[PDB]
């Protein structure tokens, strides 16, 4: 585990932990998922936490979060996640689309932060992220 | 906005999303 990987997990955690209290609640999870166009029920949110809630305190701490993400790591689930970003449906995630998703998530990005994110997944160097690229990234 | 010790990853953001 590298230093940059930890900083990414730390930011991924911060995106959920809206009030920055060090834990992720079912409420925070729902807010994020709705902001990405999903609509989990209360039961589903509780189930998500329960699966990784080692200490049974009802909320997710940093390690439990890491476990959640490691368990997350078919075609349909990936396609769906692609469509969260590919808003116009043209088959390419642009920088403007990525920035739009991050902004709905309450995260403001500099053009450089966004470009850097595209750069990470863009394999062919067209400056966009196609489905295959998005699959190589997620897989 | 750049935050020291923090880094925005597309990958982890993907998994974070469905
Ligand atoms: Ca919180
Ligand atoms: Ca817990
Ligand atoms: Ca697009
Ligand atoms: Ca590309």
């Amino acid at each position: 585990l590298t230093e940059e990987q930890i900083a990414e997990f730390k930011e991924a955690f911060s995106l959920f932990d809206k009030d920055g209290d060090g834990t992720i609640t079912t409420k925070e999870l729902g807010t994020v998922m709705r902001s990405l166009g999903q609509n989990p029920t209360e039961a589903e949110l509780q189930d998500m936490i329960n699966e990784v809630d080692a200490d049974g305190n009802g909320t997710i701490d940093f390690p439990e979060f890491l476990t959640m993400m490691a368990r997350k790591m078919s075609e349909e689930e990936i396609r769906e996640a692609f469509r969260v970003f590919d808003k116009d449906g043209n088959g390419y995630i642009s920088a403007a689309e990525l920035r739009h998703v991050m902004t709905n998530l309450g995260e403001k990005l500099t053009d450089e932060e966004v470009d850097e994110m595209i750069r990470e997944a863009d394999i062919d160097g067209d400056g966009q992220v196609n489905y295959e690229e998005f699959v190589q990234m997620m897989t | 906005k750049k935050r020291f010790s923090f880094k925005k990853s597309f990958k982890l953001s993907g998994f974070s999303f469905k």
